[PDB]
């Protein structure tokens, strides 16, 4: 018993889903990691109520897989959707993601002080999981903030 | 080679307890038999990007007295790095291939840091990082505050100053929580508190900490009284508010105090410690700032020479 | 009415039906109008099958009737391009946009020195036929730009 | 009400030959029959958020002949616009609820034209419409040309100088392109020719035009030499090359000139045109400068009265 | 007393190749059996009137690694020549009665020159002479080149920045060109050319030199790749044109070039070459700045110590 939900989809064979993903961050993860520069067929499904019944993002992807360490780059934003590697039609192993040690030339210090906004740094932040929050710490401001106030692209 | 053989200190946040005793163990020895010649051969660069008037003259003092030689600018106006407009690595990374170490002090967060990654296998001594750490002041206090108390655990120290722009109580809250039994007391204008991942950092290991709205209280208790000057240059201007000193402190003021304690001060001071309070046995900042020379004196020795000073 | 043997958009509520055409712009065309805010489905698929003449994309639109003044936004990425907008059920209510003259609050003008910067303007410029291209005209600075060099938002 | 009553004056582009010569028919008895009563209960706000000194005081002047007052300011420095941040749109707000008309210059580009969009049946008369349009300067070429050469038509006029920012070339093309059998001379640097827009204008409707690099080129064949001084102030820095004049006029460059000629120049000028050509007969910008009174007076006149002046 | 005792080291156009060669044989020697403690008793003046992070500070560490004490000033503003308007001809003829060596640069062209008409007897040497000359920064890059190439003769040289203020290139230029068959291609703009003097040189001397609009049109046959900065701050008003850096050098520029060049760079740089080349085995220009050590370390004990330093 493999596929067999009563909702539409667009199956890759040989590819790459990111499912259960929350309103305006389905958007934001293929405006952001930049999942466009391929000539290769994505399907942009925002707002639908594929997984379960609540508002939801799809991003079906051909053979795009992003390994173990840009999937949890994605817990930052989509901590409950999962990941599902597929191989032709006939999906393999699934996942969800997993708060990364480290988020490395993403975001911005937010510290109008910081060195990294005058020099070529790539930014870099430790990632430490608290109560009702994350915080990040830059390797070079020191300073640490919230994950819903640092920016970035 | 020592665990401190060219390393580089950017941070109180990536030593460990030994790291720092065995600074205070070597700024000892040093203290009591010098060693005139030590870093003979070796050349120097005190890099200042902003202010400074001990911080750079403790240092460059320092190594002189280990026979060291020093080259560099206290204004980075006259740098190319100020009139010819060109980046940080950049200088860095020339300087780098000049002298033994480079010892920098910058306005902004993190730019030391960004050295280490630019002087290469050349040791980067954070002078005072833009409002965030400055290792090399919190081995004064340590020394100092070992010194006069004789001990670095189970004391209770209490931080006056502004608290969220004092790179000199970030390091030396770090350090002191790296010791056993401390408690802290946290007195500032709300505005300027003490940074939440210090907070944090104290919870994790669970040491004691309160706020206070007043010295007056924890006067009776407290060996060591860090007080500090208001960081005026870093505050904001929606903070102009908190740039006088919201805290002095007067001879007065000090009638119900313990006798071992000791009132400490990176020193620039404005008004926050009245000048009659010198007179006072408890005032120690002065001397605090003197014992510069020997914490200084000691890194200089164990970053740049493989074997243990004696 | 579709005729389809190979894989394009479904079907929804008033279904639009032809050969639209993004050349990798259906994702900026979303962060050009906002087409990601309305919590409502999103027909969205990059690369996708062509009549053998250039790949292209297709992106009806279901829940919305685009007002025939916005759909002649689209005309100057595009002078002979496609179709949106159709009736209620699975049937064909085309339209094949021109060359509209009005472009307003949407494109700005490139001139450093154009008020329409430093005021709550609302830019408007003039499309014309121009020598094997096509140039604007703001209608404060009055000065011509190509098409080309207003991809500036 | 005449063609003109109440109406905008931003751009000659959206004027016809009637209107135009409308105003000169007006400044033609104007200059002649004096009305000093004629605009008797009207209050114009003169706002000059540009520098100048022929614009505002011709344009002034003019409309005290017609006894009319005067309210404004030549320095948006001590405007509401300028020490508390106030928006030109509010500006131009309340502005318009105080006088009977605004005449604005300023810097920037759209001025005049986004100023008719906040004041409200108040005519908005564009006196500069920085580096774009200049309608009123236009006038008074005109008034002046036709003045010195009879006709507007069958004309070899000349257009030396900056001809990219020169505002005045732009409106004045645009113009005398409205005239039939015009021939055009557009001689400048390559970096600061005529732009595009206007020279499409001109194969639109048919209008002869070449380039030349020297003026001894074309100065036996051209009526009208107008002159103009390089736009400084509106350069770009990558054009800091052609801040001095390139081309010069002397009066031995005139020595084979048609007679009917004329010298024309806005004037601000540094030494595009040598001062010994004052004393030449071809020398006509300060005569045609004074005509501003007249062509200004006419504008207003046509204006704010639905009268048709006699 | 070998070739360059006690002279003055002014301009590369006043040395032969003999001295040059005499310089790299010294350095060189100077990294096998380097010698702390050669000019011991020597105390040499740092006299910066001009901003500087390479030059001065390579300068003066230097000084020390051949145990020299070190005096000077690196800013002319707090000095009696600014703060009380003293001729720099009485700031020479005093400090010449202090020093055994003054090392100088100045704003103005000659400054050097005219400090040794008064210095008595105390060698001058010129550490960056206005916009003419920079003798020192020459030595490096000689014996950069001859580090990276092997030989400084036969050697297909270009030089890319703004060649006209490009004080890093009037030297290497006239230096290279006392050595045998070595060809020049000068990159840059218009206004910023390799001077006559330099080019009318090169043809009495019968070497081959030619102009090119890109880096690319030679990138395929040069061995050394010379960029240089703009010299904004020594530009003329009628320049502001070339501020920005017309040429850029970028990793992808890079490989179709042969295997053993080197990009070779005075040090100051601002985007003419792209951060991302310093990963490639071509960049040198690091490598290039630490080799200041030892250029400038022989020019001192040449001018200081009577006995070639063996
Ligand atoms: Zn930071
Ligand atoms: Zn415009």
């Amino acid at each position: 018993m493999t596929h067999d939900n009563k909702l539409q989809v667009e199956a890759i064979k040989r590819g790459t889903v990111i499912d259960h993903i929350p309103a305006q961050i389905g958007f934001k993860l293929l405006s952001l990691f930049k999942l466009t520069e391929t000539d290769q067929r994505i399907t942009i499904g925002l707002n639908l109520p594929s997984g379960e019944m609540g508002r939801k993002d799809l991003i079906k992807i051909e053979n795009t897989f992003l390994s173990e360490d840009q999937v949890d780059q994605l817990a930052l934003y989509a901590p409950q959707a999962t990941v599902n590697r597929i191989d032709n039609y006939e999906v393999v192993g699934k996942s969800r993601p997993s708060l990364p040690e480290r988020i490395d030339n993403v975001l911005v210090c937010p510290n109008s002080n910081c060195i990294s906004h005058a020099e070529p740094v790539s930014s870099s932040f430790a990632v430490r999981k608290r109560a009702n929050d994350i915080a990040l710490k830059c390797k070079y401001c020191e300073k640490e903030f919230s994950h819903n106030v640092v920016l970035a692209n | 080679a020592n665990p401190l053989y060219q390393k580089h200190i950017i941070s109180i946040n990536d030593l460990s307890r030994d790291d720092l005793n065995l600074v205070l163990a070597t700024a000892a020895k040093l203290k009591a038999n010098p060693q005139p010649e030590l870093l003979k051969h070796k050349v120097i660069a005190s890099c200042f990007f902003e202010a400074s008037t001990r911080t750079r003259l403790s240092f460059e003092t320092s190594m002189h007295r280990l026979g060291a030689s020093v080259v560099g600018f206290s204004d980075s106006a006259n740098t190319s790095l100020g009139k010819k407009g060109e980046t940080l690595a950049d200088t860095i990374s020339v300087i780098s291939t000049y002298v033994d170490a480079i010892v920098m002090r910058h306005p902004q967060e993190g730019a030391a840091r960004l050295a280490t990654e630019f002087s290469g296998n050349v040791p980067v001594l954070n002078a005072g990082d833009g409002s965030n750490q400055h290792p090399t002041q919190t081995l004064l206090d340590l020394f100092t505050i070992q010194e006069t108390q004789g001990r670095l655990d189970n004391l209770h120290v209490a931080m006056v100053g502004d608290l969220k722009y004092g790179r000199t109580v970030h390091s030396l809250t770090q350090a002191l929580a790296k010791f056993d039994g401390n408690r802290f007391y946290f007195i500032a204008p709300d505005a300027l508190a003490m940074p939440q991942y210090i907070l944090d950092m104290l919870d994790e290991k669970g040491i004691a900490w309160s706020l206070h709205s007043s010295i007056e209280e924890v006067m009776a208790e407290v060996d060591i009284l860090y007080m500090t000057r208001v960081q005026k240059e870093r505050l904001d201007p929606s903070e102009y508010a908190n740039v006088k000193a919201q805290f002095v402190l007067r001879a007065s003021d000090l009638h119900n105090a313990k006798a071992n304690m000791k009132v400490l001060h990176p020193l620039p001071r404005v008004d926050e410690i009245a000048t009659d309070v010198d007179k006072t046995p408890h005032a120690w900042y002065f001397q605090q700032a003197g014992n510069g020379i020997f914490a200084r004196q000691a890194l200089l020795a164990l970053v740049l020479n493989r074997d243990l000073v004696l």
